[PDB]
C-alpha cells in the first residue's frame, strides 16, 4: 500500500485524488497539519471513517468529489 | 490537437514530469486528474482545464421540468459530462451541481431558461366527451299538475350547481411524477355540461381524467325505472 | 486564447436549427467554432474571441424583437354540411310547454365560454408547435347559417379540424317510432 511518515496532509489528501476517479478537495484547515501511519487507497470511502479517529476531521462524499473540513 | 487548450492562472503555474503522449487529449485528462490533481472539461470545440481547488456548488430550483426530463436534454445537446453527472432527487424538483466554473455556471443559467420557456406553454388539454343517455331524458322537465307547479331537475343542471365554484379537483365515486400532479390538480369548478335534447345526449368538458371520470357519475345515476299501476 | 469568454443567451421566438441556419446564410458563421444547442431548450452556448462572443449576443437579442411583432397564429374557416338534423335553435309551440331545442352552434357555443385553455382528445420546430397548440380554446367563434343548412367555423389550423371531429359524432340519423 503507501506510508505516510510526517508529510503534509495537502500532499497526503491530493495522493487520495491520485488514485481515485472522483478528485478530493478540502479546506484551509483541512490542508495545514500531517499524519504518520499506514494509510492505504484501497478504499477511499472506508479510509476517511479511520481518519475521523487518527486526524479528527470531517468528509462528505456526495457521488463525485469529497469534500473533507475541519 | 485542432481544438485549442485554455487553462487558468493556477492551472498554469505547477509543473510536470513523466510520459504523456497526446494521441488521445481527451483521455490523457483522466489520467491527468491521477497525476497532477487538475480539473477539465471538453465542451465540444475547447478544453477548459481549471483547479480543482476552484470547484464550486450550486442549488438550482426546477420549475416546469422533471429531475428525468432535464437530464436527457442534456444528452442530446452534447454539452453533458458523463465524468461528472448531476446529482437528482426524484420527489424535489431541483438538482445539485459539481465541477469547474465554468460548466458550473453554464448549467445555472440553462434550468433558468428551460422553466421561463415552459411558463409560456400550456398543459391543460381539454377533451370534449360525448354520453348518450339510456334510462331518462335530459333537460329540467316540469309537471304543470294544477294542485302545485313541481319542478324536476335534470342531469345537466344537478351536477352542475354541485360543482360551483370550488377551487379543488375531484376524487373517487362511492355508491413524470409533477407531469401528473399538475393534470390532477385541474379545478373542479373548470367542468361545464350543456345539455343537448334532439340526440338525448349530453355534452361535458374536462381535463382528459375527468371527462372520463363524470361519466362513472352518470352511468351509475340513470337506472331503468319501474312501472307501479294503481286501483 | 487566454481572454476567451463565455456567454449564456435566451431565445424567444427562435428555435435552436432556426438560429443555426440563420449563420450559414450571413456568412459570419465559424464552422472551428460551433455553437452548443439544446434541443429542449430555447437557448444557446457561445465561446471564441470576444468580438464574435459579444456579436452573436447581441444577434439573439435583435431576432427575438423581430418576430414579437410578427404573429404566428392563421386562422382558417371551415364550413361543415350538415346532414342528419337542422341548424339553430327550433321551439315548439305545444299550448302546454314552451319548449325549447338548442341547436349546434349555441351547445357548443355555451360549453367553451372564457376558458383560456387548448383543448384535447374527443373520447364518445417544437416551440413552433407548442405556440400554436397554446391557442386559446375560448377562440372559437361558431355562426349558423341555414340557407345552406351548413355552419361557419373559426379557429387555427388543428381546432378546426378538432371541433368537426365532435359535430361528426355528434348528429347521428334520427329514427321513427309510430303510435297507437
Amino acid at each position: 500500500g503507501f506510508v505516510a511518515k510526517d508529510d503534509s496532509l495537502r500532499t497526503f489528501f491530493d495522493a487520495m485524488a491520485l488514485q481515485l476517479k472522483e478528485p478530493v478537495i478540502v479546506s484551509k484547515m483541512a490542508a495545514r497539519k500531517k499524519i504518520t501511519g499506514n494509510f492505504e487507497f484501497h478504499d477511499p470511502n472506508a479510509l476517511l471513517e479511520k481518519l475521523s479517529l487518527q486526524l479528527g476531521l470531517i468528509w462528505y462524499f456526495d457521488g463525485q468529489a469529497i469534500y473533507i473540513y475541519d | 490537437l485542432k481544438e485549442p487548450v485554455i487553462v487558468s492562472k493556477m492551472a498554469a503555474r505547477k509543473k510536470i514530469t513523466g510520459n504523456f503522449e497526446f494521441h488521445d487529449p481527451n483521455a490523457l485528462l483522466e489520467k491527468l486528474s491521477l497525476q497532477l490533481g487538475l480539473i477539465w472539461y471538453f465542451d465540444g470545440q475547447a478544453i477548459y482545464i481549471y483547479d480543482a481547488s476552484e470547484m464550486r456548488n450550486a442549488v438550482v430550483s426546477l420549475r416546469n421540468v422533471s429531475l428525468n426530463e432535464f437530464n436527457n436534454f442534456l444528452k442530446r445537446s452534447g454539452l453533458y459530462n458523463k465524468n461528472y453527472p448531476l446529482r437528482g432527487d426524484n420527489r424535489k424538483g431541483t438538482f445539485y451541481v459539481s465541477g469547474p466554473p465554468v460548466y458550473v455556471d453554464m448549467v445555472v443559467n440553462a434550468a433558468t431558461m428551460m422553466d421561463k420557456q415552459n411558463d409560456g406553454i400550456e398543459l391543460g388539454r381539454q377533451k370534449i366527451g360525448v354520453m348518450r343517455l339510456n334510462n331518462t331524458f335530459v333537460g329540467d322537465r316540469t309537471y304543470n299538475l294544477r294542485d302545485q307547479k313541481m319542478v324536476i331537475p335534470g342531469i345537466a343542471t344537478a351536477i352542475e350547481r354541485l360543482l360551483q365554484g370550488e377551487e379543488q379537483p375531484l376524487g373517487n365515486i362511492v355508491s413524470m411524477s409533477l407531469q401528473e400532479a399538475l393534470k390532477q390538480n385541474a379545478a373542479a369548478g373548470n367542468i361545464k355540461i350543456v345539455a343537448y335534447p334532439d340526440t338525448n345526449s349530453l355534452l361535458v368538458k374536462g381535463t382528459a381524467e375527468q371527462v372520463h371520470f363524470i361519466e362513472m357519475l352518470v352511468k351509475a345515476l340513470d337506472v331503468a325505472k319501474r312501472h307501479v299501476e294503481l286501483s
